[PDB]
């Protein structure tokens, strides 16, 4: 029976667990992602220093919950670990006793409310890593993008991006990508998705990881000469002057 | 560089408002710094400024001056007067890896 | 004895301005007697009322002081 | 007599003697203003009305409008980085 | 370095009195309680112009009849919710009956002294309390629209208008003048929007600006984007002359 | 010296005392004040009621326990109810197992054992709040004035919270008086408003700030509101 | 002594100050505070002697610097039409 | 910072302070105890302070009774005393209850040594700020003495002490055992051993003292009680006569 | 280093908890009491702090019992003297449930010593900082014990603590002398009552208010039973003339 209290409330009225927390997130490792009308796309990236990674043993960095929803995160690997496998293990118990598949809006709120509970539980540390929730629902082809944060708080994105050089690469989405005219071809979303990562990591042609999700319960993950087909359209294209 | 140490009563608030920080230098900046240095220095015909600025850790003007620095002492151990394009190359990752590379890697 | 410098009435009751307080040393009954003493000049009167004592009794100082708030 | 920071209500007729002396848009309010500002020293407030004539001019705008106020105070909040 | 059981020597608790600054850095839950029913509403406060005003909801629905906002910090709001449509959900399987909305106040100011460095007067321990101001509304067959205040500390009132959040200050000074005896649902449901355009930063919307009402006949109802937009033509149109 | 010697409530002082015990002290003179008196019969608690605002109401500062008993708060609204709702336990404790009314001498004795084991133990802090609890047995009407310090007398009556040397004036000097006053419930709750009313810095007693809870033999536990203490004003 | 500089005149006199509110308005308590002992004996210093006491010998303001602690003080001398002389400390330092 | 000596850790120098602490306190009450053994039969003294006359002499006793046959002894604070007095009868107790005969002499000091390490290996327990003797008539070893500290220590002695005042009554037990080549003293009858402790504790200490002041535990075979005020009053006018 | 008051187990460099020392300090600011320890019975005496008229007589009394056959007092906190108590009364019903006899006073005084001595060992808890007085009547016959916030207690042919134990404990000593046999139950009253008025010029700021309770064998016949009728108005008288 460990009891020693944590959390605390600072002068001004914040978390000092909360604040150190989000620092964790932008000193991670960077992943994008976007959204359209009949799909949503989740990039990745990879440590360019020092690369012995084989792509048979090395472990997605974007995690398959369900068959159509999937979840990514950027941020501490191993606190993120611990509750993928929670994640999965109540997807079993949704689809047990509500005999329903497990929905993007009712993963949100589980995986927030579990790291709720480690904030508010005194003799637990708060989870340092922001996981990225996406994917669709059963019988429904409008993708669902949630943001998830170690605070607890979630809300619904098209484009968002967290980790490193975050508020630089956040503008970039804002004027390639609107509201209310997203684009309806799978294609367009890799696109997109590139462009945001080569004004972060140079090169990157295996170092890239991008997951397509698509409904029916169907996943196309691109391999490393395709994803690489999609970087030489673009920077061939906007060299043009 | 620090204004915590100055006099708050010598900063008079109101009549300074303007605060500037620091910002790093661009490829345009990193070349102008090089023709000062490379100017006087020996380089052959393949020694071109937009190569050495294009892989970079972004160093400051000190470490830009210390390069081209070591790149000169290539030159002296092998007794040669021209300083061909891999003394630069060779000199620009010592300096690269002398202040930032792994960032003690961690974070899980 | 602040009370004889100040000019009044003399109709200060010693047994109703003390029990108002609560543990006043000698440098804040003083501070009273001004406070107190400015009170009624704000509604033109040279000399001071005793119900301005509890007046400068019933202000709010060194206890809750301008603090109200939470348990009430 | 002890001074202390003044509050939404404090500083809502602090800023309507300042932009009396300068000439801007008179259907704003002030109140919202000293509202995006947090507790601050009187001395600081200053400062506030001489960056309102500035940005002005990068909108082309020889008075403060609306809008003005929204970017010239929050230049300053970032600023004092408490 | 400082328990959260340490007495303050004016007799109030450090990590209570910090707990309540986290109310005013968050939004602004601006409601009024009338004799025809309550409106409700809250400013979602978006950063980025890419937020979608779907996923944030501060007004949530515990019962037909009773319903309740948030504002501050919204991360401990999700656990009260579930102990409070606990308590309220399962009213019906005991009681068989609409649960009062003060006995249901009172059930939520318990549930926040769960805090402290676990001296048992309950079992299990926890952190910290909740930094959440929730503002209660509803309705039963007794006093009638009932709105209450739950705070962290567990005091609660009964109040006619009440703006929590950082709209504390700036929208109760309104409510003096503002507000009286004898009102109608078309003069609350103006009077709160036009506040909550006052309070809001950048300019006033369908999404960001999310309204509600209670009714005793049809009972609690969230209005749309379009709904909302339908009031927000109707308030320029009656506030531009004069 | 001063927070050197506070880790908690257990740490102690080279004056023999608890800086921490003494803090809840402060949270009852602060915040409202409550007056009762009884003779051979009968209680008149006299509670006053605030807010943070004048649009809002007045929450309930007496709470009823039970028919034959019932007491009156000043201090912490929501922590006085931790300790009533042991008292509730209590009674239906034993008007089941012993089918018995709990005597007030006997629930003052269960009310102090919650705030001592908190003071005692690490992690542990006593909720500030007044008690001024009151009832009827076959004896008589027993006033026990309770401290979250474990504190406990049985009085005619008192005041606590602000002003309370103010109110304690009247019943010094009329002590005599309304004890030879029983069976008449009217002249009871006129003494309690005279001895209030000299500790009022503020302003008068409306309706909704003045509620009065009288119990007895013949009569019940009762909390008047709104028009029913209007005659007495 | 040769304590003679006529520097005197560094400090600033401004008789009749024309700032009403400035810094002053939207804090009640600083106000109150400073009118029975500024404004009162400026104008009717007669009802004191009457009154039986003195104004105090000295008026502490303590608190952040440049926050309108000294307009606070023009401002209760605009009514009384009071000469304002300020001692800067920066300047008084030699 | 300060942690070395308010909770029990490895400090630089390899020693535990807040344990340490605790043997100071056991010469607060300045009790000087020595213990001597016969041939089939063991003899211990205490001192006994009485310093305020309200005190009743038959109430006070540094020296309690485990069971029929062991006794023990304690120097230091009564409510350290009875911590390990407690755990002493019933550590007695519980032996005969999982095997049936006597517990021996080194078994109670075991028992108590591993107990008397949870104080001081655990840090919420602080040590006690007693010392352990316990003496008694062995079955197969016959007299011996064992003395727990509160370290959790346990070893055979011969002639033992306690007190600030200890060294001179060692100095005293080892010049006279030395001369005999033997390590308990031989003697037929139990009431001449209770002289021959008097006679080693006055040249050591240097004063007398009367039948209140002291307290004179004896340990026969199969037997243990304590003297009472009349029969240590007659150990001390036996003892006058002759030497 | 300082610190060494912060903690239960926490020893100081002398060997001495300070904490302990302080709970002394304590007793020192509470109301003193006294008893009287005689042959067959045992008689307890206190005072009580008087701060105004609204106090009734006869009704809060700070003198405990345990069953019927062993009273007690304490000196301290009222909440910590009450709850010592309380588990001395509990435990008590136990020895009756297995024992099927009454506890008797060598058992009832290694009952109380047990807790304040815990209490001390875990620094998570607080010790009691009160002085407890318990006597009674058992079948070999009367003992009183005085125990001491450190679980210190031993026999005491007299029993003294507070604030006005320094002119207490003066008296007890001289009614051995004059008494070496022993001393009736009725005397022992008025003997109590002037101890009790020679304590009080500290206390002549404020009233007094006396409370004696006694049990016996001849008497009371193993009863606690409390001071009253005649008993207790010549008890007074008699002490009022003698101390002035």
């Amino acid at each position: 029976g460990y009891d020693r209290a944590l959390s605390i409330f600072s002068p001004d009225g914040h978390i000092f667990q909360v604040e150190y927390a989000l620092e964790a997130v932008k000193r991670g490792t960077c992943a994008v992602g976007v959204k359209g009308k009949n799909c949503v796309v989740l990039g990745c990236e990879r440590r360019s220093t020092l690369k012995l990674q084989d792509t048979r043993i090395t472990p997605s960095k974007v995690s398959k919950i369900d068959s159509h929803v999937v979840l990514s995160f950027s941020g501490l690997n191993a606190d993120s670990r611990i509750l993928i496998e929670k994640a999965r293990v109540e997807a079993q118990s949704h689809r047990l006793t509500l005999e329903d598949p497990v929905t993007v809006e009712y993963l949100t709120r589980y995986v927030a409310g579990v790291q709720q509970r480690y904030t508010q539980s005194g003799g637990v540390r708060p989870f340092g890593v922001s996981t990225l929730i996406a994917g669709f629902d059963p019988r429904d082809d409008e993708p669902k993008l949630y943001q998830t944060e170690p605070s607890g708080i979630y809300s619904s994105w098209s484009a968002q991006t967290i980790g490193r050089n975050s508020k630089t690469v956040r503008e970039f989405l804002e004027k390639n990508y609107d509201r209310k005219e997203p684009p309806a071809t799978v294609e367009e979303c890799v696109k997109l998705t590139v462009r945001s990562l080569l004004e972060v990591v140079q090169t990157g042609a295996k170092n890239i990881e991008i997951t397509v999700v698509k409904p029916d319960s169907d996943i196309v993950a691109l391999s490393s000469e395709e994803i690489n087909q999609y970087v030489t359209q673009i920077e061939q294209e906007k060299q043009e002057q | 560089n620090k204004i915590e140490t100055l006099d708050p009563a010598l900063i008079r608030p109101g009549r300074i408002d303007r605060k500037i920080l620091f910002e790093n230098p661009d490829l345009s900046t990193k070349k102008k710094i090089l023709g000062i240095h490379t100017s006087k220095m020996n380089l052959s015909e393949d020694v071109n400024l937009e190569t050495l600025v294009t892989t970079k850790d972004d160093l400051s003007g000190a470490d830009i001056q210390a390069m081209c620095t070591e790149a000169g002492l290539l030159a002296l151990r092998e007794r040669r007067m021209q300083v061909t394009a891999e003394d630069f190359k060779q000199a620009k990752e010592r300096v690269m890896k002398n202040k930032v590379e792994e960032n003690l890697e961690g974070l899980y | 004895i602040h009370s004889r410098k100040m000019t009044t009435d003399d109709d200060i009751n010693w047994q109703e301005l003390a029990r108002s307080t609560d543990e006043f040393n000698g440098a804040q009954l003083k501070a009273v007697t001004v406070e107190a003493g400015m009170i009624a000049l704000r509604n033109g009167q040279s000399s001071v009322k005793h119900e301005d004592f509890v007046e400068g009794i019933s202000e709010v100082q060194a206890r809750k002081s301008k603090s109200v708030s939470f348990y009430a | 007599v002890e001074f202390s920071l003044p509050d939404l209500e404090g500083r809502a007729n602090i800023f309507r003697i300042h932009s009396k002396s300068m000439s801007v848009e008179r259907g704003i309010r002030w109140e919202l203003i000293s509202r995006l500002c947090p507790n601050s020293t009187g001395a600081e407030l200053r400062s506030v009305c001489t960056e309102a004539g500035m940005f002005a001019i990068r909108a082309r705008r020889k008075v403060a409008t609306e809008k003005d106020f929204l970017k010239a105070v929050d230049k300053v909040i970032s600023g004092y980085k408490k | 370095d400082r328990g959260v059981s340490t007495f303050s020597p004016e007799g109030r608790l450090f990590q209570v009195e910090y707990s309540l600054e986290a109310i005013k850095l968050g939004s602004t839950a601006i409601g009024i309680a009338t004799k025809e029913g309550v409106v409700l509403g809250v400013e979602k406060r978006a950063t980025s112009p890419l937020l979608e005003s779907d996923s944030i909801e501060k007004i949530v629905e515990i019962d037909r009849h009773i319903g309740c906002a948030m504002s501050g910090l919204t991360a401990d709001a999700r656990s009260m919710i579930e102990h409070a449509r606990t308590a309220a959900v399962t009213h019906n399987l005991y009681y068989d009956e609409d649960i009062n909305v003060e006995s249901l106040t009172q059930s939520v100011c318990d549930l926040a002294l769960r805090f402290g460095e676990g001296a048992s007067g309950e079992e299990r321990l926890m952190s910290r309390p909740f930094g959440v101001a929730l503002l209660i509304a509803g309705h039963d067959a007794d006093d009638g629209y009932q709105l209450f205040h739950a705070e962290p500390s567990g005091t609660f009132y009964r109040y006619n208008a009440k703006a929590i959040g950082s709209g504390s200050e700036g929208a109760q000074a309104e409510l003096l003048n503002e507000w009286h005896s004898s009102l109608t649902l078309k003069e609350a449901e103006l009077l709160v929007l036009k506040i909550l355009k006052q309070v809001m930063e950048e300019k006033l919307d369908e999404n960001n600006a999310q309204l509600s009402c209670i009714t005793k006949q049809d009972g609690f109802k969230i209005y749309d984007n379009e709904k909302t937009a339908e009031l927000i033509k109707e308030l320029k149109e009656k506030e531009a002359a004069e | 010296f001063r927070n050197n010697y506070d880790g908690d409530t257990v740490t102690f002082s080279p004056t023999g005392r608890l800086f921490q015990v003494e803090y809840a002290l402060e949270a009852i003179k602060q915040g409202s004040v409550t007056v009762g008196l009884r003779s051979n019969t009968h209680a008149v608690l006299v509670a006053l009621k605030r807010n943070a605002d004048e649009l809002s109401s007045y929450q309930k500062k007496i709470i009823k326990c039970d028919e034959h008993m019932g007491l009156s708060l000043a201090g912490l609204a929501p922590d006085a109810r931790v300790l009533s709702n042991y008292l509730r336990q209590q009674c239906n404790y034993s008007s089941l197992v012993f089918n018995r009314k709990l005597a007030v001498e006997r629930a003052g004795h269960l009310l102090c054992d919650k705030a001592q084991k908190n003071t005692q133990s690490y992690g542990g802090r006593p909720y500030g709040v007044g008690l001024l609890i009151i009832g009827y047995d076959k004896s008589g009407a027993h006033l026990l004035e309770f401290q979250p310090s474990g504190n406990v007398t049985e009085l005619y009556g008192t005041a606590i919270g602000a002003r309370s040397q103010g109110a304690k004036t009247y019943l010094e000097r009329t002590l005599d008086t309304f004890i030879k006053i029983d069976g008449n419930p009217d002249e009871l709750i006129k003494a309690g408003v005279e001895a209030i009313s000299q500790s009022l810095r503020d302003e008068s007693l409306t309706v909704d700030n003045l509620s009065i809870a009288i119990v007895g033999k013949d009569t019940p536990f009762t909390i008047y509101d709104g028009e029913a203490v209007a005659k007495y004003i | 002594p040769p304590r003679i500089d006529p520097s005197v005149t560094m400090m600033t006199v401004e008789e009749k100050p024309d700032v009403t509110y400035s810094d002053v308005g939207g804090c009640k308590d600083q106000i109150e505070k400073l009118r029975e002992v500024v404004e009162l004996p400026l104008l009717s210093p007669e009802r004191f002697a009457t009154l039986g006491i003195d104004p105090p010998k000295g008026i502490l303001l303590y608190g952040p610097p440049g926050t309108g602690k000294t307009l606070c003080a023009r401002a209760v001398a605009n009514r009384t039409d009071a000469t304002f002389i300020r001692v800067i400390g920066s300047e008084l330092v030699q | 910072a300060g942690y070395d000596r308010h909770i029990t850790i490895f400090s630089p120098e390899g020693r535990l302070y807040q344990v340490e602490y605790a043997f100071k306190a056991t010469n607060q009450t300045n009790i000087n105890s020595l213990a001597v053994r016969g041939k089939d039969c063991t003899v211990v003294i205490s001192q006994k302070k009485v310093p305020d006359k309200l005190l009743d002499p038959t109430t006070v006793s540094y020296i309690f009774c485990i069971s029929r046959t062991i006794g023990m002894v304690v120097n230091g604070p009564i409510p350290d005393a009875r911590n390990a007095a407690l755990r002493a009868k019933a550590e007695a107790a519980e032996f005969r209850y999982k095997y049936g005969y006597d517990m021996p002499c080194d078994v109670l000091a075991k028992r108590m040594a591993n107990l008397s390490q949870i104080y001081t290996q655990r840090a919420y327990m602080r040590p006690l700020g007693v010392i352990l003797t316990f003496v008694s008539v062995d079955e197969e070893l016959g007299p011996s003495i064992y003395k727990t500290d509160p370290a959790g220590y346990y070893v055979g002695y011969k002639a033992t002490a306690t007190g600030p005042k200890q060294q001179e009554i060692t100095t005293n037990l080892e010049n006279h055992f030395k001369k005999s080549k033997i390590d308990h003293i031989n003697e037929e009858s139990w009431e001449k051993v209770v002289e021959f402790a008097i006679t080693h504790m006055i040249d050591a200490l240097g004063t007398e003292f009367s039948k209140n002041d002291l307290e004179v535990g004896v340990a026969t075979k199969d037997k243990f009680f304590t003297l009472s005020a009349e029969n240590i009053e007659e150990r001390l006018v036996a003892i006058a006569e002759q030497d | 280093g300082t610190g060494y008051d912060l903690s239960n187990s926490v020893f100081s460099p002398d060997g001495r908890n300070f904490q302990v020392e302080y709970a002394v300090k304590a007793v020192e600011n509470g109301t003193t009491s006294i008893g009287i320890k005689c042959n067959d019975g045992v008689v307890f005496a206190v005072e009580k702090l008087i701060t105004s008229k609204l106090l009734v007589p006869q009704k809060n009394v700070k003198i405990q019992v345990v069953d019927r056959h062993i009273g007690c007092v304490y000196s301290g906190l009222i909440p910590d003297g009450r709850h010592l108590v309380n588990r001395g009364r509990e435990e008590a019903a136990s020895f009756k449930k297995l024992y099927k006899t009454p506890i008797p006073i060598p058992a009832f005084a290694d009952r109380l010593g047990q807790y304040v001595q815990a209490h001390t060992l875990y620094n998570s808890v607080r010790p009691f900082g009160v002085s407890t007085i318990f006597g009674g009547v058992d079948k070999n016959g009367a003992h009183l014990y005085m125990l001491e916030p450190s679980g210190s207690y031993w026999g005491y042919k007299g029993a003294a603590t507070g604030k006005g134990r320094q002119s207490a404990k003066a008296e007890l000593e001289k009614l051995v002398d004059h008494h070496p046999e022993g001393l009736s139950a009725r005397e022992a009253v008025k003997q109590a009552a002037k101890i009790i008025y020679l304590a009080h010029e500290d206390n002549k700021e404020k009233d007094f208010e006396l409370e004696i309770s006694w049990c016996s064998l001849s008497e009371t016949n193993g009863l606690h039973k409390f001071v009253k009728g005649d008993l207790l108005q010549e008890a007074i008288d008699f002490a009022q003339k003698e101390i002035n």
